[PDB]
């Protein structure tokens, strides 16, 4: 009865992953700020591209859900 | 985060002052002001409702 | 020099209170109007209405048996649907007639609807403070049963 | 007449509180009176060189 | 020592961390009800089920069985 | 003796006296803080009593 | 000022300090309607009412629970039947 | 996109000129008949100012009333008058009979009028 | 006059006067709203704040009373003498593991009941 | 029969009911009066830490200005002194 | 005593004993 | 003296951990003077003028 | 009728990465800022706008955990 | 409803990685402390703001599992 | 009686999830004081709050386990 | 032979956790020991420390595991 609940569940797992990588990113940004100001602007750019990976295959991950708690 | 720039809601200037926002001094504030200033009065009360009552208790012990 | 002559404490107390409701009406002008009204205002007239109809009111929890004899409450707002166990709030003079149509909106009730409290059928024209006093003293969940038999 | 020293609750607290206090007191019976005493010989000493 | 308490800051009444600030403060949970005696409409609550309450009343009663007493007390 | 068995009434029993010998000690001790103060930021004290 | 362990406090007064004004409020209407209905009494009643009671719905046609009086029809000798 | 930015910008002010015109109506309606005197303004001056202004004081969380009290460590040679030497020769001590008659006094009264409880009976 | 200049500007319309009377743009009800909200959802703070109070007043009581009852079960089962001398350094290991706890609840009551004002 | 709701409204009774259980179930019985006395044990242990303050306080000032020569007083009060004759 | 030269500021707060009327005023809740 | 200036400032200043700075929709003057330093500017040549 | 709590748990088994990330986020504000403090307001500065994302995960992985115990 | 004590328990086990990361926070305030021990009430700071998130995250995880355990 | 004990079983994950963090903490304790042996205090403080902390949800999740497997 | 086996068994699955905090704890101590070894004395000491922790929770699991598997 509760299959499309479950599977929704999880598929949503994979969120935990996906806040581990964002926060290595941010902490690889804060330190490289930390070693070198001058080029801070720099490293915001790539850190963003990461972003854009990142939350992107999150997304890919809650549009799945949407899918499956619904069939 | 001051800026150069004022947004619309904060367009028109301060409506408030200072002492609307501030805390008060920490060791001359208003209660205990207040109550400094109150002290004689509170001691003329308590003094007076103690005097009266020993004065009872000892009319009553005495004899 | 505490105190000085021709002058009444009363008037001291009456200078006082002045000065007080002075500097209250000086710290509400100076102070934010998005908080302020609020905090001075719907907060504490909320909170006297909650307490005052709590602590004078009396209220009851209220069942029903079947689905089939909950109310309409798919047009009003705020509440599309009954539940069981809504407290409700009633005065000393309402009727168990009162009490129905108020439950059922002043619509067509079903038929043979009658009012219980811990296995103990109440007649209609019974008020429902001393119903619920005499059959169920301290316990006033009421239930609405269809009386066939 | 009583189970007091038979008891879990002493077996439990009293006797291994009472042996490990005694134990660091032994163990450690000077260094603790060397901490203590250091303010009041300070005291002293500074008291009896301001007094010559 | 108290009444200048009173007038030293951060040292009123119950405020602070003071012992005279916890001496007041005991003085207001006294004052208090919380701490009082429940009326007779709230005794079979807690007090008659109370293991203080059970020993005094066999203390009371010394070679008698309360139990059917404090029955009928939970009765009243 | 229905009503009246409630009546029958027995003091409390606990004694508060304790000795408080200063002169064994030197050291000031902790203490609580058991009320928030309200004499000083009064009007702000719902806005701000939830920080830290 | 204020910190984490004075949660506890901080919570029961925000709650409680507004409700006094409203627990004298009802102190009031309390000692009001005492008040009435001692005038009440004193004025004259067909039936008693209790003072201390929630409700008094006693009269010539009703009893003190709300129902109506058994054998009061007609009219007795000795006036009222209570 | 140049007019259109332009003209944004255009009816952005015209709404600026709106907000304004019943900026000034609502001051001169209301908040200029509502003002407060000034007479029960705050009685105070904020920190800042008052350290800009070079008059903040910081100390003393506590105070002496009397100049007797104030003058104690000035005057050197009555610090105490010799009526209060006498009086305050009382206290060289805390009163342990007291404590312990105020105490038993407490506790009696505390259990045997404010702190009793029913008992069963047989 | 000085000022005759600056309030010749200041003439308003009867539905400019009338939005002042009203407020629109300064009373803001949306943003009363969203302080209440904020104000209300604010009250999670005291309840973490009384978590951690009362996990700081009963860490020395659960160390004195569970692992107590939990060596008073080993006592109650073991007979011999071996397992025994290997339990009294259990025993002093919960003593020393007590007095941490209590020297931690020490340093988080002071921490939680330090007052600047 | 249990799943009796009641008005979001009166979720400003929390505090109130906790206060009110805790005082049935605790405060208003023997454990409450044991509560009571271990207030007052508060209040005793405060008491105790303060005097125990002065009497450090008291116990240093003994020893640090009773053999100086040079504190007849405090310093901060010197200028309502006499003045040195042989200062010159 | 009047009640005027009494309750006059003056004789109030220094000649008057104002100690049975404040605890009137405390105990007031008691009598009422 | 530094004990006092320093609670008085965590306790009032606008700051990452602010205890008294919080529901703020219209501001005091310094705050709104030191947000806005377009404003300060004007506000002031206008009042030297 | 417990699938649907054992879904909304399922769901919510996801909250510990999200707080390993940001344990590792202050982690690296801590150092960066022991390493050079004149630059705090950057190492926070991103550490907010980290936590502009992760709490946002966090704040789905309790949403959809609450959707999967009713519907 | 056995799997509701089930799920509690799924709504606990979260706590594995924030414990973890509870402690690499605190890991990294030792290491500031012992590399600019001057600053400590700048990272005593920063500490605490992060327990503040991980605290009611946490939070969180338990209350969900007491709610799992009764609805 | 089954489904209580596999409840706290599962329960007890967060135990292990826990000692992970409670090892880092002492690690850094110990780095800190190979790198600063001067400050031995100050370290141990923050040390034993982190300590505090990760046994506080320790205790959480052995308490619930307790619970669940008589209720 | 049944349900109380099994959680008994999932009930061990912390010890993997455990001994992972126990590896950190003595690689920590290794590494300070290697870094400053005039301080060993000190670095065995927070190490036992910290087993005072990991070691008994370890423990505690073990316990409850045979409390699953005769309850």
């Amino acid at each position: 009865a509760g299959v499309a609940s479950l599977s929704a569940a999880i598929a949503l797992m994979s969120v935990g992953g996906v806040a581990q990588g964002i926060g290595s990113l941010f902490a690889a940004l804060v330190s490289g700020t930390a070693r070198n100001p001058s080029i801070k602007e720099d490293l915001f750019t790539y850190t963003l591209i990461g972003m854009g990976f990142l939350e992107f295959l999150g997304i890919i991950c809650v549009l799945m859900s949407a899918v499956l708690l619904y069939s | 985060k001051p800026s150069w720039h004022v947004a619309r809601e904060h367009r028109f200037g301060p409506t408030l002052p200072d002492h609307a926002y501030y805390g008060e001094h920490a060791t001359y504030n208003y209660f205990v002001l207040f109550i400094r200033g109150m002290r004689p009065y509170l001691e003329k009360i308590f003094g007076d409702c103690a005097s009266t009552i020993k004065n009872a208790a000892v009319a009553v012990y005495r004899p | 020099p505490l105190g000085v002559k021709g002058r009444s404490v009363f008037a001291g107390m009456r200078s006082f209170i002045g000065q007080r409701l002075g500097r209250l009406y000086d710290s509400f002008y100076y102070s934010q109007s998005s908080t302020k009204y609020v905090m001075v205002f719907l907060f504490p007239a909320g909170i006297f209405y909650t307490r005052f109809r709590a602590d004078t009111k009396l209220g009851y929890h209220v069942f029903i048996n079947e689905e089939k004899l909950y109310p309409d409450y798919s047009q009003n707002y705020f509440d599309t649907k009954w539940t069981n166990g809504r407290k409700v709030y009633l005065d000393d003079e309402t009727t168990v007639e009162q009490l129905k149509a108020q439950i059922y909106g002043g619509k067509a009730a079903p038929e043979n609807v009658k009012v219980a409290c811990r296995g103990r059928v109440f007649e209609d024209a019974d008020n429902v403070a001393m119903a619920v006093r005499a059959f169920c003293k301290r316990d006033p969940r009421l239930l609405l049963f269809q009386d066939n038999l | 007449s009583n189970t007091v020293l038979s008891n879990a609750w002493f077996y439990s607290k009293t006797f291994p509180f009472g042996a490990v206090f005694y134990m660091l007191g032994s163990y450690f019976y000077r260094d603790i009176r060397e901490k203590l005493w250091k303010e009041e010989k300070s005291l002293i000493h500074t008291a009896q060189e301001n007094k010559n | 020592q108290f009444w200048e308490a009173q007038f030293a800051n951060r040292s009123f009444f119950f405020f602070g961390n003071a012992w005279t600030s916890a001496a007041a403060f005991a003085f207001f949970i006294w004052w208090s009800r919380v701490f009082d005696p429940p009326p007779k409409e709230r005794l079979d609550r807690y007090w008659l089920n109370s293991p203080k309450f059970r020993i005094l009343s066999a203390f009371h009663n010394p070679g008698k069985r309360p139990g059917l007493k404090i029955s009928l007390m939970t009765y009243e | 003796l229905l009503g009246h068995t409630t009546s029958v009434t027995m003091g409390n029993s606990d004694i508060f006296f304790l000795p408080k010998p200063s002169n064994l000690l030197k050291i000031a001790l902790p203490a609580f803080v058991f009320m928030p103060n309200l004499t000083i930021f009064t009007r702000a004290f719902p806005f701000y009593a939830h920080t830290s | 000022s204020t910190s984490p362990g004075l949660a506890f406090a901080n919570l029961t007064l925000l709650l409680d300090v507004p409700q006094l004004p409203a627990i004298w409020a009802v102190n009031a209407w309390r000692e009001l309607n005492g008040l009435f209905t001692e005038m009440k009494t004193l004025a004259g009643t067909s039936d008693l009412l209790y003072p201390s009671n929630r409700y008094n719905p006693q009269n010539e046609k009703t009893n003190r629970m709300g129902r109506p009086r058994k054998y009061n029809h007609g009219e007795w000798m000795f006036g009222n039947s209570y | 996109i140049q007019h259109w930015n332009k003209s944004y910008e255009k009816q952005v002010y015209s709404e600026s000129v709106a907000l304004n015109r019943t900026f000034q109506a609502r001051n001169q309606l209301v908040l200029d008949r509502l003002k407060p005197s000034g007479a029960y303004r705050l009685p105070a001056v904020d920190y800042k100012r008052q350290l800009s202004r070079g008059t903040l004081v910081e100390g003393a969380d506590f105070y002496l009333p009397t100049a007797q009290e104030q003058q104690r460590l000035a005057r050197h040679f009555e610090p105490y008058s010799e009526q209060e030497q006498e009086e305050r020769r009382k206290f060289r001590f805390q009163s342990i009979s007291v404590y312990l008659a105020v105490a038993l006094g407490a506790s009696f009264v505390h259990d045997y009028f404010y702190q009793r409880r029913p008992v069963a009976w047989c | 006059r000085p000022g005759q200049g600056s309030n010749a500007q200041f003439q308003t319309s009867l539905a400019d006067k009338t939005r002042g009377l009203l407020g629109v743009g300064f009373l803001r009800p949306t943003k009363m709203a969203s302080f209440a909200a904020t104000f209300l959802l604010n009250f999670r703070f005291y309840f973490m704040y009384m978590a951690r109070t009362t996990f700081q007043a009963v860490r020395p009581l659960l160390a004195f009373s569970v692992f107590g009852e939990v060596m008073k079960l080993v006592l109650a089962t073991m007979s011999s003498g071996l397992f025994s001398f290997l339990f009294s350094f259990v025993l002093a290991f919960e003593v020393f593991y007590f007095f941490l706890q209590c020297y931690i609840s020490y340093t988080f009551l002071t921490m939680f009941f330090t007052v600047l004002f | 029969y249990d799943n009796t709701a009641s008005p979001k409204s009166e979720l400003i009774f929390m505090a109130g009911n906790a206060l009110g259980y805790c005082t049935e179930r605790f405060f208003e019985n023997e454990y409450g009066q044991s509560i009571f006395m271990f207030a007052l044990g508060l209040a005793y242990l405060a008491m105790l830490g303060h005097e125990g303050k002065i009497h450090g306080a008291v116990w240093r000032m003994k020893h640090l200005f009773a053999t100086n020569f040079k504190m007849v007083g405090h310093p901060r009060y010197a200028y309502a002194l006499p003045k040195n004759p042989l200062l010159q | 005593v009047s009640f005027s030269q009494f309750f006059d500021s003056e004789y109030f707060w220094t000649k008057a004993n104002v100690g049975p009327f404040f605890l009137f005023l405390f105990t007031s809740p008691f009598w009422y | 003296k530094q004990a006092w200036h320093s609670r008085m400032g965590k306790f009032n200043d606008r700051s990452d951990t602010p205890m008294l700075y919080a529901y703020m929709n219209e501001l005091p003057s310094w705050e709104y003077y030191d947000l806005h330093r377009s404003a300060f500017l004007e506000h002031m040549t206008y009042f030297l003028v």
